[PDB]
């Protein structure tokens, strides 16, 4: 599909509220395997499960490994851009 | 899940 941005507002005492799946390791991207109710994710309603992300605040994530992904995204905090894709 | 999984 469309590459999207999509605004994400996180508050300091939540995570995210999506689980992630695939990372470079594996030869596939860093997917949403779930988006959890009522949490950040969900709240900004852009998100879905069996998207890509493709970047978060301007950071690539097409080659990144599994958890340097989780470090990655697990850093942004407030206001936070995610550049997705739904194949 | 195929792969690793992680909640965030």
């Amino acid at each position: 599909g469309p590459i999207r941005k999509v605004l994400l507002l996180k508050e300091d005492h939540e995570g995210l509220g999506i689980s992630i799946t695939g990372g470079k390791e594996h030869g596939v991207p860093i997917l949403i395997s779930e988006i959890h109710p009522g949490q950040p994710a969900d709240r900004c309603g852009g998100l879905h499960v069996g998207d890509a992300i493709l970047a978060v605040n301007g950071v690539n994530l097409r080659d990144t490994k599994h958890k340097e992904a989780v470090t990655i995204l697990s850093q942004q905090r407030g206001e936070i851009e995610f550049e997705v894709v739904y194949v | 899940s195929r792969f690793p999984t992680s909640i965030i």
